[PDB]
């Protein structure tokens, strides 16, 4: 099974420098090209880097936005492909994907995300929101707010509770932090017999935060 | 650069037809390089691109029956004979064989099914949010496919302007339904200088704007 796990991602200042991983498996990791590919929100994919084998002399080629910053690298002792970032800016955010090519086509890593910004790892506070008294069937939930950068991950009763739950994607707020809300339809004969408990993970921030979910 | 421009940028399709996405190539290097051989990807929201065809034609090992890629010069075309639930994503094609790399602006591809009108439920805010500064109230809009939905806040039927922030979740891949949540948010102060918080949502599989109401203090 041809495998490709990135690493190394994560919150940065302008200026900074990063360097991702990218674990290769599954495959005879020399004989194959490698490459970065990024994708953003607003600009969509966009190619970054590729280096060749040991028998180009492993040739580089660069992305013209990236040209003099970035630096591709590959180690076929460890199976491992480097990307060294340095003087980061803003349209370097994004997820970066792992590549190999077996020419005939290429495979992607699940790919980590990069964030450049000024601001600080923020942990959210999580608020109840309580059910109501639609008849037979309720409606409750939590209030992930006022957090930074993404992502967060939320749960009920650890796992044990995943039929019926939306998770919303996050919202950027005007005071530049992310806002995100979880919520769960269950029927309204158990609000006081069952306890119902969201599990947020900031993994940004360690903020893993369990709020048990009362009705008023 | 090696610009590709796909057609179309969005798409609703019913469980079981027939859909065909194009790509045009650059007719300023079919001279240059020849005529690229194009890949074909989907993309799930927050996953990997998972290849379907390569090298135009060839459909990659695993990738269903119901996926083909066709084209002759610079256009090409997959083709999807009939659309499936699990279908929903991102399809954009690939150029990977002369650099620099470049891919297709993609095509969204929804899933049709029938006006579906949402449950709406209105939270309060929580008690120990408001004795930090703030306060914000939340409406949920769940299970409906007109994604199209409208959510007017009202405090004493005074419809707010622009102190309300919405979110929708993606297609949901069981019954293609959409959920959104909109969260109003206002000072404490601000909070408890008014009493009634209500929001009207008004939606084609509804014949009467809905609203759902309560009153600060039970």
């Amino acid at each position: 099974e041809v495998q490709l796990v990135e690493s190394g991602g994560g919150l940065v200042q302008p200026g900074g420098s990063l360097r991702l991983s990218c674990a290769a498996s599954g495959f005879t990791f020399s004989n194959y090209w490698m490459s970065w590919v990024r994708q953003s929100p607003e600009k969509g994919l966009e190619w970054v880097s590729e280096i060749r084998l040991r028998s180009d002399n492993y040739a580089t080629h660069y992305a013209e936005s990236v040209k003099g910053r970035f630096t591709i690298s590959r180690d076929n002792s460890k199976n491992t492909l480097y990307l060294q970032m340095n003087s980061l800016r803003a349209e370097d955010t994004g997820i970066y994907y792992c590549r190999t090519y077996f020419y005939s086509f290429s495979y992607w890593g699940q790919g980590t995300l990069v964030t450049v910004s000024s601001a600080s790892t923020k942990g959210p506070s999580v608020f109840p929101l309580a059910p109501s008294s639609s008849g037979g069937t309720a409606a409750l939930g939590c209030l992930v707010k006022d957090y930074f950068p993404e992502p967060v991950t939320v749960s009920w009763n650890s796992g044990a509770l995943t039929s019926g739950v939306h998770t919303f994607p996050a919202v950027l707020q005007s005071s530049g932090l992310y806002s995100l809300s979880s919520v769960v339809t269950v029927p309204s004969s158990s609000l006081g017999t069952q306890t119902y408990i969201c599990n947020v993970n900031h993994k940004p921030s360690n903020t893993k935060v369990d709020k048990r979910v009362e009705p008023k | 650069e090696l610009q590709m421009t796909q057609s179309p940028s969005s798409l609703s399709a019913s469980v079981g037809d027939r859909v065909t996405i194009t790509c045009r190539s650059s007719q300023s290097l079919l001279h240059t390089y020849g005529s690229p051989y194009l890949n074909w990807y989907l993309q799930k929201p927050g996953q990997s691109p998972k290849l379907l065809i390569y090298k135009v034609s060839n459909r990659f090992s695993g990738v269903p029956s119901r996926f083909s890629g066709s084209g002759s010069g610079t256009d090409f075309t997959l083709t999807i004979s009939s659309l499936q639930p699990e279908d929903f994503a991102v399809y954009f094609c690939s150029q990977g064989t002369h650099l620099p790399y470049t891919f297709g602006g993609g095509t969204k591809v929804e899933i049709k099914r029938t006006v579906a009108a949402p449950s709406v439920f209105i939270f309060p805010p929580s008690d120990e949010q408001l004795k930090s500064g703030t306060a914000s109230v939340v409406c949920l809009l769940n299970n409906f496919y007109p994604r199209e939905a409208k959510v007017q806040w009202k405090v004493d039927n005074a419809l707010q302007s622009g102190n309300s922030q919405e979110s929708v979740t993606e297609q949901d891949s069981k019954d293609s339904t959409y959920s959104l949540s909109s969260t109003l948010t206002l000072s404490k102060a601000d909070y408890e200088k008014h009493k009634v918080y209500a929001c009207e949502v008004t939606h084609q599989g509804l014949s009467s704007p809905v609203t759902k109401s309560f009153n600060r203090g039970e």
